[PDB]
């Protein structure tokens, strides 16, 4: 466990005190693991990286970088959180607040960005000292990997326009991804940099491989076994893409590292690895929105 | 006798699981390990095959005059018809003792490199120590199989 | 904290742990009322997506959900239902003589149709029926269920010796001698690393299903090339075959066994003492 | 099987534009290798590399050496395609045995709207290892290789015997067949002896367009009439998918159309097999890209010389020459070149290309031996070997023994075959020098032969008895008034352990990249020879020589 | 041929030559140990272990350190040997199977060797079922019952028939020439010289050189079978009796200072195992503490 | 920890016992899980395969199928190692030694790389026990993923020559400054070839049917180039994207499969996994308790579990 | 060029000509250039006085 | 390394190209790796630099 303290700063109001009473059991990110911490390491204003507000890329860099902490008991003058990342595996049971999907008896939930859901939901602001606590969303591993690839696919059809990607049933429920009225116009400008990252790593590599493999095999165990498991797959992709597209070794192999350098970035960026597990005891095995859940430490 | 007042029997059908493996015909390292530190010209009368030449009518008077030289030179590898048994086992009188290695084979000083079905007079010089193959059981020498 | 308890309340329409053993490698049924939808999605359109809409719907016919959701899948329920599928017949089929005489093939026959129907529309049975644990207690009622079958690390196979002074409890069967795949005949001393692999054959054996456990002293990075080697079911081209997760560590290779006595004579392997690292799945190739 | 298939993946090359090609499956059997000079034991010891290059007949250059595939399987090589072997079920198709050999398909030079050029040779090379002694060369013209049509009529009797043998295997074995195999048997009995694969060669039937054979039957069975008034192949897949347990694309074309044609070899009177499947992109396949072959040169130069009874087309009439030149324009080479380095219109035109080089070097040898040995010589010595006191009387023989050798060396240089001459040191030291006027073949040349002129390379002949060669390997001994010898760096041959000229009963014979050679006798008594003053090899003659004998090093 | 020699013996006919048999019985004895008064040292230490808590307490071992020297400059406190309880492994007829392990290039006529495959290994007590995988032991089967004791291994070495029976009326070296590292005179080259150089005579039987030249010389048929360098067996866990005799390194590996020679005979490690149905060659984790004068 | 020991087998060079003291916090690759093991499989002579030593790509493949272990405490009798693959359950955060020229960060994942540096060889020699020791260099993982792409592509240039001898060296690295030159001495082919094939074969499956629609928007990329900052900096100069610019191909079956969404899945399946299938898996993460934001070269950093 | 927020030139022939004309050797000059995620990597020189 | 500037004067690489560079005329004369001078008693003052 090793409970860590976050210091409440000076004079706040009772609704600012009540804002601290509506967050008992949320998820909090922090840079270092000092046993006494302040609120200045917590806020969304502490996420500035280039002088501007971070995007969902700029958050997911930090959301994979800094450290999760879960507030067990709220306090005046302190914030007690028993942090997840310390402790041995499957010990130190902690309690979370669900958001609209289930969080079943297993699932290994993952912290991720707020604007994939309602952006000014869970962006809880302190009014007196004027800071913003944008709490991440704890989604389980199948659906968390599902919704992350859909809006960036929806960003493509929103990029250069001329089915509807947004229905996405759960096991029982119909999950309305679209919060239309004011959010989706802010969606395609807050995942704005991120869509370019999913695109440029595809346009580079595919246009690199179609001048790599024809430059390979004649420049032999990898030669004949290139299309051995790719018979009528890669040569068919050589038949389909190389015809309706365009067609240099020393810049090429220089571009080989650079794309694959960007590839190793995105794997750390994407895919939303599990950090904490739901595997409770004597529950109804099914969590609802706004209800607590016993959550155990390691995947 | 077993571990009782009990009799036991060992046949030579007993020897089925040992002599019948395909390692009896495994003499690769043998010819290689004996090959270095070579042997001199052992006037190879019986250690060389000649291809035939001309008619058979004069073929003696070829070979009479061709081996007129390296026939009275020394002796052939076999002298053991005069040798009694265990005169082969003793260190003197058998320089060919270190050449009897396999029950199924022979190591003898033959010609070096000339392919066998060819030529008449082989180039006496350096020698080679290779194989032939022992075909039937009677080819074992008569100090090892008594008459 | 090297001792844990987990609990899920389901039906005995599934496993019936009173008909199971003390040691069974239970699966959950996560997303249980799912897959009419993902039958339609994630597949190329030459798969005729109206199949799993009825296929699981015939499963719960054999088994209304109510307030006791369909879950806690046994280890037996996949072996015998794939016994006619994979390359073992009349020995894997002895698991069917174990189920239908103790549990019921009525629920198997609807689900063996699902094992040809789930894998049909690329709805692969990995990441559904997620791992739950080793069936500690069975505080179930008559027709309903309440099982504690702890997840959460090594403590499931430690908390087996302490409860009963005589012999051993659970002791983690393999439930088929065909199962517990004796990989690494190149034998040496160490600790065992257990995994749960679903090997497929897509349109060759008409959407094959397979459930067995591997035996290796190998890392997850030394297991993927071990998943490319030793297989003869490569003859496919769709793709994404041979998923696997970590069943965890058996920190002893000395305590494996060879038996045929359980509960119908079914071959069975005793495995005493296991760090149950719950692991993660992977399916790409 | 798959060596015929994986070479088609190299026929799936396509991409950058070049003269368009084909591919012919050619199955050499046992005695066509054995009479060639191929040891069948050493290739029996399945994927194997074959270095191939193609050669025109009339003039021009050659292809560089192309790495190909092989499958040398001792079996009934015709019967193994026809009656394959399941590991669980080897008696799925009992058959009649036959001879066997290597499975190699070979590519074909064509044209735009391909008219193949006969007499023009693709050259095989089997490399047992690195050395030229571990090498043979094979000759194949397109007259030898290309039939006009195949014989898929023999495929008609084969396929229904397959369905009867699925009707034969389940009825014998019974309930031991699994649930997918007990179905597909009786689905082949509602659709209607061993299989001898050699009868598909010896039954006189082939391909026909058959459109003339429908009208010849429609006007034959209407006489008759006027006086009067899922398939089985889909059940063959489950026949394999249950008995094997998998797809096996090796066996997938054993169910489809297979033609097995017999032809013959113009070099050693041998037989071999020409194969085409149905689904092969290779020649004779029924899935193939145009352009294909045209048997037009094999009918033009023949019939213009057969109807005119012109026995040799240099005796062709001048209008009968140029009218063929007005038809087919690539024949200006073998009819209108003053001295083509390849002989026009002969069978052994590639062989007579070789035998000149065998001749022209021997005169370059024979008039150079006379050069350093014009009169009474003074040779005194060149190496350092000291004597015992009675050892000089051995050289008392070498005085008397001497002049009979230099005939019999050159007699043996005549006495070798030129095919057996190219494995010796002098035939490659010239190639190390003709590449210097390029890495020659088999890489017998070390990495440091091309450094100095002091790196020589020897052969060894027997002095006494018969004057015979005592090597496989060119033994390259670095030589420093006096100069002592030194070896280079490094399956067991006797004489290869000594220094050159070190002992009796050895003649030593080394050569250079400078092509100033040595003749080393025992006792230091050696002398250089300027063979470079006698090598008269014309470069346009030699440029077809080197390209067939060099290897482009990576 | 090996095929013909399979085909002569089952009929029963003497195939030109003979053999010799080398095997290993094993005897549990009750030894007697006299000692002198003041010989050893054997000190004592301190007793505590609070080890890793394994559930419901660690349960509190307490180990103690000790240690002991040979307080005596001579051969104090020695030994005896007097009784024969029971011959643990039987006097037995059980032959040797060379098809147990992979060691050799097979026949190239593959139709012949697969005929001779099961022809030899039809029903040997040392004959496996489901034969050799790539790595692993042959898995010698288990018969349903065993009565007299552990089984013997009767390995055979080809001999000419025309030796003396006088040799083998003695405790002699079965290879036909003295081989052990006792007889050498510390001239740094005589060890292998008596082993293979048959220019000299036998140290043992000096009027001759060997007794079986097929068993004696380098690269002979005796030397080709059981040499440790060649390792024909090594997959098969059946212990060779002849492995001990035929090893160029191991006899040469021994020293020759007599003080350490005799005390190793009091406690040597065998290559055999008294915890297995056959002479399974010694598992690498176990001790045996044999006497072994051979 | 699930304690694992390695004893000091035979003798000691008396300064070299102190050489084992200053290796506290380093990594031993032991190819097992033992309660006791000899020191023979530890050293680089065990890393050397049959006859030949691995290259720095083969040592990646040699560090593939072995198990890293942390030096915990150094006795004159044994060395207690903690099995990283299992026994990382340490709330005490068992400590490691940073032997690397880079001052790292706080919060970096740390993966292990063979010594390939020009001046940090980590060569310590034992002569009483004749063994050679190469310690791995712990590094931050994006900097680790910047290295392995260089060394394979340098061995890609070991297959084909063609070009003039002035090649881009792939031997100048960049972390905020800090010009790094590494060693290019030997490139074994099979370590290059098997690493090259998985770079080929994974990039095969990472293209799908709905992937092809994205290829149409390649001229759309340069339309953002001359009108913003972010895109123009994203578009590399040494890229084929600026070179390839100088279409649905209808085939529409069913059109209810979400073809664009299915494209980003399997692309991420194999092209999304390119650092970890070529190199070692990261399981070491920077975590200092005192609030120190960086960890010096030679320091003892506390180590937590899988990232 | 340490920053990147400015919209660049539209002609590419002026884009990476004027970019590397300045950056070419500056004490503040971004070598191994600006990652989308990462830092500008200011060239630290060997000695500073 | 003239890719990095002078620590003494950061706005310039060196102040002399003829001596300060490797294999330049200063390093050819006065570095002791060549010792063009020295079998000689007279102290080169520039040996330390």
């Amino acid at each position: 466990c090793f409970e860590a303290d976050i210091a409440i700063p000076s004079g706040i109001s009772r609704p600012d005190a009540a804002a601290l009473q509506r967050c008992e059991g949320r998820v909090v990110f922090l840079p270092t693991i000092r046993r006494q911490l302040a609120l200045a390491d917590v806020a969304h204003e502490s996420f500035v990286s280039g002088g501007v507000s971070p995007d969902t890329l700029g958050l997911l860099l930090a959301y994979r970088r800094r450290f999760p902490a879960v507030i067990t008991r709220v306090l005046p003058t302190r914030i007690v959180a028993c942090p997840v990342d310390l402790g041995l595996t499957h010990a130190g049971t902690v309690n979370l607040r669900n958001t609209s999907p289930v969080d079943l008896c297993n699932g290994d939930p993952v912290s991720l960005v707020p604007p994939v859901f309602e952006g000014q939901a869970t962006d809880v602001r302190l009014e007196s000292l004027d800071l913003t606590l944008r709490f991440p969303v704890p989604l389980p591993t199948p659906l968390a990997r599902e919704i992350v690839a859909r809006l960036v696919a929806r960003g493509i059809r929103d990029l250069n326009p001329d089915p509807d990607l947004n229905v996405l049933y759960y096991n029982g429920a119909r999950l309305s991804l679209v919060a239309d009225v004011q959010q989706l116009a802010s969606v395609n400008t807050e995942l704005r940099s991120l869509v370019l990252n999913m695109v440029y790593s595809i346009t580079e590599g595919t246009t690199l491989i179609l001048t790599l493999i024809p430059r390979l095999l004649a420049l032999g165990y990898v030669n004949a076994l290139l299309q051995m498991q790719s018979v009528t797959r890669e040569a068919a992709q050589l038949i389909h893409p190389e015809a309706p597209m365009l067609m240099r070794r020393l810049p090429l192999y220089e571009a080989l590292v650079a794309w694959l350098a960007h590839a190793g970035q995105l794997g750390d960026i994407l895919a939303l690895a599990p950090a904490v597990r739901v595997c409770t005891f004597d529950g109804a095995a099914v969590v609802q929105s706004g209800d607590m859940a016993p959550v155990i430490r390691y995947p | 006798w077993g571990k009782d007042h009990q009799v036991l029997r060992l046949s030579m059908e007993n020897a089925v699981g040992t002599v019948c493996h395909p390692s009896l015909m495994n003499i690769d390292a043998a010819v290689g390990g004996v090959n270095h530190d070579p042997v001199e010209a052992a006037n190879p009368y019986g250690a060389y095959v000649a291809a035939p030449a001309g008619p058979g009518a004069d073929m003696q008077q070829r070979f009479l005059n061709a081996w007129r030289q390296r026939l009275a030179h020394g002796r052939v590898r076999w002298v053991a018809e005069c040798q009694m048994t265990a005169e082969q086992f003793m260190q003197p009188d058998n320089a060919n003792l270190a050449l009897e290695l396999h029950p199924a084979f022979d190591f003898f000083a033959g010609v070096a490199d000339v392919e066998l079905p060819g030529g008449e007079v082989p180039p006496a010089g350096p020698g080679a120590i290779q194989a032939t193959w022992r075909v039937v059981n009677g080819n074992l020498p008569l100090a090892l199989c008594p008459v | 904290p090297r001792y844990h308890l987990t609990r899920q309340v389901t039906l005995t329409d599934l496993c019936q742990p009173n008909a199971e053993r003390a040691g069974a490698l239970l699966l959950a049924l996560r997303h249980p009322t799912d897959l009419p939808h993902l039958a339609r999605h994630r597949a190329p359109p030459g798969r005729q997506t109206e199949r799993l809409a009825e296929a699981w719907g015939q499963l719960l016919e054999a088994s209304e959900s109510g307030c006791a959701r369909a879950g806690l899948v046994s280890f037996n329920f996949l072996v015998a239902a794939c016994a006619a599928a994979y390359d073992a017949r009349d020995a894997a089929e002895a698991v069917r003589a174990h189920i239908t005489t103790n549990y019921a093939g009525a629920r198997l026959d609807r689900f063996s149709e699902c094992l040809r129907a789930m894998v049909h529309t690329h709805v692969f049975p990995h990441e559904v029926m997620r791992f739950f644990g080793g069936l500690v207690s069975w505080v179930t009622q008559d027709e309903l269920a309440s099982v504690t079958a702890v997840c959460s690390g090594p403590q499931e196979a430690t908390h087996t010796g302490h409860p009963g002074r005589p012999c051993s409890a659970v002791t983690i069967p393999a439930c088929a001698f065909v199962d517990l795949d004796a990989e690494l005949c190149l034998g040496g001393p160490g600790a065992a690393f257990l995994y749960l692999v679903f090997t497929y054959r897509q349109c060759r054996d008409q959407e094959l299903c397979c459930v067995y456990v591997v035996k290796s002293q190998l890392p997850p990075r030394g297991l993927e090339a071990a998943l490319e080697r030793l297989f003869g079911r490569l003859r496919i081209t769709t793709c994404t075959y041979a998923a696997f997760a970590e069943l965890g560590v058996m920190p002893d290779d000395s305590p494996r066994c060879l038996h045929r006595t359980e509960r119908v004579g079914v071959p069975v392997v005793i495995l005493e003492g296991v760090v149950w690292r719950p692991g993660g799945w992977r399916a790409c190739a | 099987m798959n060596a015929h298939f994986a070479n088609e993946v190299q026929y799936d090359l396509t991409r950058d534009p070049s003269s368009p090609a084909s591919l012919i499956h050619v199955i050499i059997s046992s005695e066509c290798l054995a009479a060639a000079g191929v040891p069948l034991s050493a290739l029996m010891r399945a994927n194997f590399r074959v270095e191939t290059q193609t050669r025109a007949h009339a003039t021009g250059d050659c292809t560089p050496w192309r790495s190909a595939f092989a499958a040398y399987v001792p079996a009934d090589a015709v019967g193994a395609l026809i009656a394959p072997v399941v590991p669980a079920h080897p008696d799925l198709l009992p058959r009649v045995p036959s001879a066997g050999g290597l499975f190699v398909s070979l590519p074909v030079a064509c044209d735009a709207q391909g008219v193949y050029d006969p007499y023009t040779v693709a050259a095989l090379r089997l490399a047992w290892g690195p050395w030229a002694t571990c090498a043979r060369v094979l000759l194949f013209s397109y007259d030898e290789l290309v039939p006009p049509n195949t014989r898929y009529a023999a495929d008609g009797a084969r396929l229904m015997r397959l369905c009867r043998h699925f009707c034969r295997y389940v009825a014998r074995l019974g309930a031991a067949a699994p649930a997918a195999a007990t179905e597909a048997a009786a689905h082949l009995s509602m659709g209607l002896p061993p299989i001898s694969p050699e009868e598909q060669l010896t039954a006189p039937g082939g391909d026909t367009a058959t459109a003339e054979d429908v009208s010849i039957t429609q006007e034959n069975e209407e006489i008759l009439a006027l006086v009067q008034r899922r398939s089985l192949v889909e059940w063959l897949d489950r026949g394999w998918e249950a008995l094997a347990g998998g797809d096996r694309p090796d066996w997938l074309w054993s169910r489809r159309s297979i033609s097995v044609v017999l032809r013959h070899h113009y070099g050693t009177k041998q037989r071999f097999v020409v194969v085409s499947y149905e689904n092969s992109v290779a020649w004779g396949g029924r899935r193939a890209r145009p352009p294909r072959l045209s048997s037009e040169l094999a009918t033009a130069l023949t019939e213009a010389c057969a109807a005119e009874r012109v026995v040799r087309p240099h005796q062709l009439s001048p209008a009968a020459q140029t009218a063929l030149l007005r038809r087919f324009p690539a024949l200006e080479g073998p009819l209108r070149h003053p001295r083509p380095v390849l002989q026009p219109f002969d069978i052994a035109a590639e062989v007579a290309f070789v035998a000149r080089i065998q001749i022209a070097c021997l005169r370059a040898l024979g008039h150079s031996i006379r050069a350093a040995l014009q009169g009474g010589p003074r040779i005194f010595q060149r190496l350092r070997y000291d004597f015992g006191p009675h050892q000089s009387e051995w050289l008392g023989e070498v005085t008397r023994r001497f002049p009979v050798l230099l005939e019999n060396l050159m007699r043996a240089l005549e006495g070798t075959a030129p095919d057996a001459f190219f494995h010796t040191a002098y035939a490659l030291a010239v190639l190390a020098h003709l590449g210097g006027q390029l890495v020659p073949l088999s890489d017998d040349i070390p990495a440091r032969f091309a450094d100095s002129d002091a790196h020589y390379a020897f052969d060894y002949y027997s002095t006494s008895g018969d004057t015979l060669r005592l090597t496989n390997r060119p033994i390259a001994v670095v030589i420093d008034e006096q100069s002592k010898c030194r070896f280079m760096e490094g399956p067991h041959r006797v004489c290869e352990q000594y220094l050159p000229g070190e002992s009796y009963a050895y003649l030593c014979l080394g050569f250079n990249r400078r092509l100033c050679g040595l003749v080393v006798f025992p006792g230091g008594f050696a002398f250089t020879i300027n063979t470079a003053a006698y090598l008269s090899l014309a470069d346009p003659v030699a440029r077809a020589v080197g390209l067939r004998f060099c290897r482009g090093a990576a | 041929s090996p095929v013909a020699l399979y085909h002569q013996l089952k009929t029963g006919l003497h195939p030109g030559f003979g053999f010799t048999v080398v095997r290993q019985d094993r005897f549990v004895t009750e030894n007697v140990l006299f000692s002198e008064r003041a010989s050893e040292a054997y000190f004592l230490g301190q007793l505590q272990v609070a080890r890793h808590e394994t559930g419901g307490g660690v349960n509190f071992t307490l180990t103690q350190p000790r240690g002991n020297v040979d307080l005596g400059v001579g051969y104090t406190a020695v030994a005896a040997t007097g009784t024969v309880r029971n011959p643990v492994t039987d006097m037995g007829n059980l032959p040797q199977n060379f098809y147990l392990g992979r060691g050799a290039p097979p026949l190239l006529d593959n139709a012949a060797a697969v005929y001779l495959r099961n022809a030899v290994v039809a029903g040997n007590r040392l004959g496996p079922a489901q034969p050799l995988p790539v790595f692993g032991c042959a898995q010698v089967p288990r018969r349903a019952g065993m009565d007299h004791g552990q089984d013997a291994v009767c390995e055979f070495i080809a001999t000419p028939v025309a030796t003396d029976i006088n040799y083998f009326r003695r405790p002699c070296n079965p290879r036909g020439r003295a081989a052990g590292g006792v007889y050498a005179g510390d001239k740094e080259g005589d060890v292998i010289a008596l082993m293979y150089d048959h220019g000299q005579s036998d140290p043992a039987r000096p009027f001759a050189a060997t007794a079986n030249p097929w068993a004696s010389q380098r690269f002979s048929y005796g030397d080709l079978l059981y040499n440790g360098a060649y390792h024909l067996n090594g997959a098969s866990p059946v212990l060779s009796p002849c492995f001990k005799f035929f090893t160029a390194a191991d006899i040469t590996a021994k020293h020759r200072c007599l003080e350490r020679l005799i005390v190793e005979t009091g406690s040597a490690v065998s290559t055999a195992t008294a915890a297995s149905d056959v002479q399974f060659k010694r598992p690498p984790g176990c001790r045996e503490l044999v006497e072994d004068p051979c």
